[PDB]
């Protein structure tokens, strides 16, 4: 076993009591004095590295050729200035066995973690050494940490693309069936992970052209699209990921939730396609009220209305639909509905929860389209339109397919640095710029999507990391004030900014006229309500920075409607899987699962302590099994507030519990203002 | 939470002897040296004369001391393979291989073999010491029971593999993996019901189950060695052999829910070849809030 | 001279419950009345617990104690086919007809009821009185077992195939017409056995056992005239059930070489109307013509 | 029990030891009298039907307006004056309950035979009256069928396409292999069957840009293929059909066959997707020799020559892939490959067997493209190339994608009418005329193939049925004296019609100057060998009928040199499934598999004894089981000398033979000039 692997098994092993976690960074020491600085390659200067990376087909040539060598010096000399130092050794062992630039044959590092992120900063720059410099402070503070897409294939030739989330709007025709499954396998080949509304596909046992009951429903294209991501598997690096989202309002609901029963036959079980349910605040009022449901057959509703179910809002057309004879539905209990919902996730995870009218009823851009489904993370939440793709030789009406990039702030880093403003705007900028070197040749709605939305997802990591290490329960009013204030900042900043690359560069997204932003909605909530933190302790930790005001949001909102806003959509909080481990930092805005994780990698295993976990502060870092869910639910919403898309809820839930704790949790979520629920966690 | 499952498993890997033909083995058997030849008689009758015990006593016993109607259902079809099934199969591979004189030779011989009768007696042992309503006695009973089906069962099906992963006597071979699936799914499910009364006792009392089965991992273990060498050295693979032999033993060890006792070892790639929630009803006013 | 055959009976009849697809059944036993789907019910749950016994203990101590192998082997497969296939086959059953808490209901009902109580006392306490080398405890066990096999079933059965014979709960009687052509040969089999120690014994010990027999089977029937008046009172059919039950008990009598004991009568018609390729290698010459 | 059932069951019903033929009889007349004709929709004029017919969106408009009502009246009057019987029951039962058209409501009946080939004939003429009623007594006198497509679906507005054989040619890519699951969809949504060539993918452990053990192979390719079949399954009417087609020599040859054994696990196992393997002269000599053989890995061949493997001679290039270190191959055993495909043709009847060699040796269009694999049927051989399906928004490189247009002579009538010559001409003509009417928008290289190549298929039927009714035994050398001269006549006058459609059209296929047609190479075998019947018995047989000499070729050969070919390919004999029911005929140029067949519909028996089979030619109609494989191959190779394309061949073992016997009679065909081998039905 490896000397640093031994450090790291020596921290569970007691002194005095006590975890030895100062082991932790003897073993990092080693991870470097014994395999990192052996295994790295060095050259004699800067020069012959960019040389060798750029001839041996490593690195773009055409980024690096915006700036002079001295520029790319001073900015990796800017980088390594800071001496950052990896604290815990998992840290630097996700670095350099996700995101280190190794070899051909994957045997020396060719990348330190100061190398990428100056690669990172320079491809974000665009030739400007400045701001450069700029990223890099960023970076290297740790202050802001691009998507693992973004951070690992910036500025690499085999690279693949740095946008992680693709949302498809699926058509109800065989053309478009097909279209989708195409795309979905190029963009699961370009690495991203795709997710697909199939609420528009007619359900089982509708009419193709006068011949009844001659649909598969959507558990056949739920197939086609499983075998579709089994074959595009990043090259059988990554098995292929894919989310399938249906109204549950659709008559397949339930063949859909059928797909994820441990029991279900071969022939209707879906495996590598995680499922996700939108649901309307419609649903939750007829389950409350014990009132027998009816699900749509989608063709009938479209023949006799000329729109699609979930192209129009439920909550006011579900009494039309079941008045109109010419609509075909099946009767449903939806509260049993609820109950299976709950069942599923308990066993399997799945669906995703997303309440629609919780998205839709703060959504800024109701104008282009409801949000009728999110992402594979269920944390995207934008306007769709559908593309109709039509025969060959016929023109293909083009529609919007989401997709975004994702950037996390680091909270403690942040808040540390004293540095919202700034990380903000440098956050939003990266996303712009990654936005738009993106072009995507096979995905033709997610191009126009991208050239017209402009929307980013800005997230945050190590909310509970922040809060454990400052002395604030994750589950107390101190933490959700201090969410309030911070992403109230967060959404501030990054407004302003938005509109400022609005009036530097002349363009909004596309139809902004018709936002929230542009009429000043949006900011309502805003230029009312005082955000500034009610508890003296939380105050005292957002000291030297000026909390933004009602009178600040009123400037905002008039530098708005002046100028309008580049980005559709600027803020998601995605999950932040594996690269939270590189910033030493909690994962996403989610309460930690355990306080030191034990992960088994090759034939050894190592132990991963929470960042910061020390004596003082182990109760502080409460497990989110242990905690109450509703408070969780709580934080949640205080942050989603201050959202303008969706956050990946992960709910904790204990064995002991049953589904119908489960079902309150959704229910006071719904309540709540969660906009979705991502997955249900069983200890 | 298993039995239904092992339930499944087990009735859907049923076959029977007269499925394989056997006569095309004498296509190759011919062209085996005296060596090859004896040795794999005597693993043949290593083989059937252990899991006679197995069918006779080891499954019937435990069916009997087990608790529980489906568990004994289990254990019922498990000692049915090894009567009906199994014990058939090697009845046919010996009378398709050789003529009965020999046969009744090899079985006399084997049977007074030194290291096949420690093993054989030391599992038998073990079965008869099973005491009514003692679920320690049972426990051992179980562990003798696993080590059998996932561990000394290997040292003989070493060599059926290893001639049907170079294309020799394919139709014996492949009775043989079918019977050594069976044994390998007999092992799990044994082990977990010997993991449910382990779990069911205190920590000395854990420490001491564990001290008796390791104890009796080892003297098995060195009774295998020279098992090993006794039947192996004469064709020269007895090295290989000892590999498989700790590999097997580890497998018996985790279904029984122990660490492994022995590093890990690559195996010989010829024989490689060859080889819910409780649903609790909304009760309204979990929609108010 | 027929353990052989009955092997290879026993093992060709093999078969699943899950073979048979149920759902066809559901509109037939919906329209049943309450009476009539009650004593469905109780009739099954009294043949399952008549076949968990069986398997649980029966056939397994009548294994232990019967010589050679082949003759194990046949009783093994046997009692596999009692826990593991017939009993199991009553709950597919149950599961697709009946709610949970009818199933939860009725298998309370069989712990209460006095008359399956007393049989099961009366059966398994001869099962657990058999003693080692000795023929004459054993002989009364395989009594027992033949009186459970072709006698004490048939109060059960009569329902299922009155059904079957009328077109009425087809696939369960599907089931059930596999259950009992098993125990048809099971009777025989084990009469057989029971005939092989009778055939010993003096003149004297002889009349001695055929008192047992005969002393046996009128205890046995007449808590079985209780039992099915019990159960056929509320569906109107208790006396045809008796005549059938009867019918049966000369069968049992037969199965053990004595005569039958009860005068014929006619049965309800309806119950009677309820009764890989070869492979060659390529030479030379084949590519040639 | 209906009555008419009745009196087909009475036909086994032995009376003084002999069936009682003569009864099916008697049912056709009760299933008439009692069924047919009281579910016949009768009308008060012709003029009432066609307007029914049209109004209900059940026949064309167009089709029918190009004549005046006065001529379709003839026609039909034309049709209904040959008082057309159906000699057996199964004939109209087949007839009534799979081609006569059936109101919506699926309860009455709409067409009759008449009514149908009426509709059919004027469909083909295309406004010319005569030749409407040459094709109304063309099919009445039932000396051509039109296949189940043209024949179902002619004049129907509710209806599929009238070609259902596709041959699709898959290109090495991402979007080519996506390109290809949408038309396989779109094909087998309009009710034709599928074939895909995937001998141009590259094999499983290949690069994708440069990273190595990339590629999932074929067998992804085919999961792929075989989730989109079963999902387009003609509005659940039909079992999708496809079937995929690999060179013996492509890689991943083992794991395509391992698709099709039992023991292979779910993730291996294809089950609606039938497999054909492509077999060169090189893996039959390498298999003679007993030579190890090598499969190669077609992206290495295709980076190295730049051409794909299967789209050059192996036999001249084999060699060359072995001595080159840059092709990866593998070896392989070729005696142990041809025994495993014996063996899955033993156990389930696949692979479909192409002898690429024997097919491209008397192939006409070889300097288009070689014939690289076959259809679903293993009938169709026709050139194919390629297309370079790219990105979204760049132009596509459509190559050629095979659409044969099926079309059966009916031996015993068309030889007993003496009239080879006019039938096979009105079934050119007619075959023309569908493929000229077919127009598929979502197959572009299916499209630009059917508009260049023009390539139809004609076959033939009931050979078994005419000369048992003959008394000549098909294993007979006067059988296959008949066949060659039979066939040879039948290939005289399509090779005369073509050339009489191109001088009146003034226009031949596309790149026919370099067919041997222009050379005249294909006439040689013709000018030089005399194909006249060589027994008395079969001379007698054409009497009446004028047999092309020597001289009759030559001048064929000199007009088709002045004035061309219209049809790429004209030949083709394919099944004939369930239309040799309606015509009272064996299957194809078959063998009888069993002379009494007993069929269960509901819950009813039925008895088919063979057209014809009486006690006399009870001898004469041995099944195809009990007779020598070799001399049907020998019979198969002496019609295929005459067939420009493929025949259907399906081999008929016994249980008894083993896997050697399947391998020698694959290699007597092989030896013999056969083409392909279709199926390996086992008694
Ligand atoms: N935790 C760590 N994170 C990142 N790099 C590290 C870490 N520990 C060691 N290294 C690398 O290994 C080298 C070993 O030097 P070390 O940290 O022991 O101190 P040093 O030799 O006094 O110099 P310095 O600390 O100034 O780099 C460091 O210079 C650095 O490049
Ligand atoms: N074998 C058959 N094949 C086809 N149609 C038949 C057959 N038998 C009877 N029919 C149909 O039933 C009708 C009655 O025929 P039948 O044998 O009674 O005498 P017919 O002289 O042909 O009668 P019609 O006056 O109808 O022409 C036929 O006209 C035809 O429509
Ligand atoms: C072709 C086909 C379609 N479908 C379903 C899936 C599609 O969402 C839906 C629409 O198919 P379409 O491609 O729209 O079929 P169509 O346009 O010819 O019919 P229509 O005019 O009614 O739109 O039909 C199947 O389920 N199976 C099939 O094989
Ligand atoms: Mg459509
Ligand atoms: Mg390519
Ligand atoms: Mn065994
Ligand atoms: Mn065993
Ligand atoms: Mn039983
Ligand atoms: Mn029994």
């Amino acid at each position: 076993v490896p000397k640093w692997i031994q450090l790291n098994n020596e921290i569970m092993i007691q002194k005095d009591g006590k975890f030895q976690f100062d082991k932790d960074k003897e073993a990092v020491h080693s991870y470097f004095v014994d395999y990192i600085n052996q295994n790295t390659v060095f050259f004699h200067n800067l020069k012959e590295k960019l040389d060798y990376l750029v001839e041996n087909q490593y690195y773009e040539e055409e980024f690096l050729s915006l700036y002079s060598f001295e520029d790319i010096k001073e900015v990796f000399k800017t980088a390594y200035a800071k001496k950052f130092r990896f604290p815990s050794f998992m840290s630097a062992f996700k670095f350099y066995n996700d995101y280190a630039l190794k070899t051909n044959d994957k045997k020396k590092i060719l990348e330190r973690y100061e190398d990428r992120i100056s690669i990172v900063a320079l491809f974000f720059a665009n030739g400007d050494t400045e701001k450069a410099k700029e990223y890099v402070n960023l970076m290297i503070n740790q202050e802001y940490q691009p998507s693992t897409p973004t951070f690992l294939n910036a500025g690499r030739k085999r690279r693949g693309e740095l946008v992680s989330c693709f949302l498809l709007e699926v058509n109800d025709s065989l053309n478009d069936i097909s279209r989708a499954i195409d795309i979905s396998m190029q963009l699961s080949k370009l690495g991203g992970g795709v997710s697909l509304n199939l609420s528009k596909l007619r359900a089982k046992g509708e009419a193709i052209k006068d011949v009844e009951n001659a649909t598969k429903g959507v558990v056949g294209v739920m197939k086609l699209l499983d075998n579709a991501f089994r074959y595009a598997d990043q090259m059988g690096q990554r098995q292929g990921s894919g989310a399938a989202y249906l109204n549950i309002f659709h008559r397949d609901i339930n063949d859909f939730l059928d797909t994820k029963k441990i029991s279900a036959d071969e022939d209707v079980r879906v495996k590598t396609l995680s499922i996700g349910v939108v649901i309307p605040d419609k649903f939750v009022e007829l389950a409350r009220e014990d009132k027998a449901a009816y699900v749509f057959y989608p063709h009938t509703i479209y023949k006799e209305y000329g729109q699609h179910m979930d192209e129009m809002d439920m909550n006011e057309m579900y009494d039309k639909f079941v008045d109109n004879p010419r609509v075909k539905k099946e009767k449903i209990n939806p509260r049993k509905l609820l109950e299976k919902l709950a069942m599923l996730r308990s066993e399997s995870g799945y669906p995703y929860i997303m309440f629609q009218d919780n998205v839709n009823k703060v959504h800024a851009n109701n104008h282009i389209s409801k949000v009728k489904f999110s992402n594979l993370c269920s944390e995207v939440l934008q306007a769709s339109q559908v593309s109709s793709y039509t025969d060959y030789d016929e023109e293909d009406e083009i529609g919007l397919d989401i997709s975004c990039n994702l950037g996390s702030l680091n909270i403690l880093n942040v808040m540390e640095h004293k540095s919202i403003e700034k990380t903000v705007k440098l956050a939003t900028d990266s996303l712009t710029h990654v936005s738009e070197t993106t072009d995507i040749r096979n995905a033709p709605a997610v191009r126009r999507a991208n050239k017209a939305m402009k929307s980013i997802g800005l997230g945050a990591m190590n909310l509970h990391g922040y809060l454990a290490q400052n002395g604030i329960a994750y589950e107390s009013p101190e933490a959700r004030d201090f969410a309030n204030t911070f992403f109230m900042m967060v959404n501030f900043y990054s407004i302003q900014r938005s509109a400022e690359i609005a009036k530097e560069k002349g363009e909004t997204f596309d139809q902004y006229e018709g936002s929230t932003y542009a009429t000043g909605e949006y900011f309502d909530k805003y230029v009312s309500t005082d955000f500034s933190p009610k508890y003296e302790k939380i105050a005292n930790l957002f000291e030297g920075m000026h909390i933004p005001t009602t009178e600040d949001w009123k400037k905002l909102k008039a530098f708005v409607a002046e100028h309008g806003m580049y980005h559709s959509y600027r803020l998601c909080i995605a999950p932040t899987g594996s690269i939270s481990y590189v910033q030493s930092s909690t994962a996403s805005v989610m309460p930690i699962m355990e306080r030191i994780e034990e992960r088994t990698y090759g034939n050894s295993k190592t132990y991963y302590p929470m960042p910061g976990l020390a004596s003082n502060n182990w109760f502080f870092y409460k497990e989110a099994y242990d905690m109450d869910m509703f408070k969780v639910v709580d934080m949640i919403a205080t942050i989603q507030q201050h959202i303008d898309q969706g956050i990946s809820f992960t709910l904790f839930l204990k064995d002991t519990m049953t589904t119908r704790d489960l079902n309150r949790i959704d229910l006071y979520a719904h309540h709540r203002g969660i906009k979705t629920i991502y997955y249900a966690r069983t200890k | 939470d298993f039995t239904q499952m092992f339930y499944n498993q087990n009735v859907k890997q049923f076959w029977l002897p007269e499925e394989i033909a056997l006569n095309g083995d004498l296509l190759t058997w011919k062209y085996l040296g005296k060596n090859e030849q004896d040795t794999y008689m005597k693993v043949l009758a290593g083989l059937t004369l252990l899991d006679t015990e197995q069918g006779n006593t080891g499954m019937p016993i435990v069916a009997e001391h087990v608790d529980g109607h489906q568990r004994k259902a289990v254990l019922n079809f498990m000692a049915m393979m090894e009567n009906a099934v199994h014990a058939k199969s090697y009845s046919n591979i010996f009378m398709t291989l050789a003529p009965t004189e020999t046969i009744n030779e090899v079985f006399e011989w084997v049977k007074q073999n030194k290291y096949l009768q420690k093993k054989a007696q030391m599992i038998v042992g073990l079965y008869k010491a099973i005491q009514k309503d003692d679920e320690i006695s049972l426990f051992k009973a179980m562990v003798a029971s696993v080590y059998l089906e996932s561990f000394l069962f290997y040292s003989g099906f070493y060599y059926p593999l290893y001639f049907y992963g170079q294309g020799k006597l394919m139709q014996s071979g492949e009775i043989i993996n079918l019977i050594l699936r069976d044994e390998a799914i007999h092992g799990v499910y044994v082990g977990l019901l010997a993991q449910e009364i382990y779990n069911k006792q205190t920590e000395e009392k854990k420490a001491e189950l564990r001290e008796f089965a390791i104890d009796l991992l080892n003297q098995l273990y060195e009774n295998e060695l020279e098992y090993t060498e006794d039947l192996y050295d004469q064709v020269g693979l007895s090295h290989d052999v000892k590999k498989f032999i700790r590999y097997n033993a580890n497998k018996a060890l985790m279904n029984l829910g122990f660490d492994p006792y022995f590093e890990e070892e690559d195996i010989n790639p010829i024989v490689l070849n060859g080889l819910k929630a409780t649903v609790e009803p909304l009760k309204d006013d979990d929609f108010y809030f």
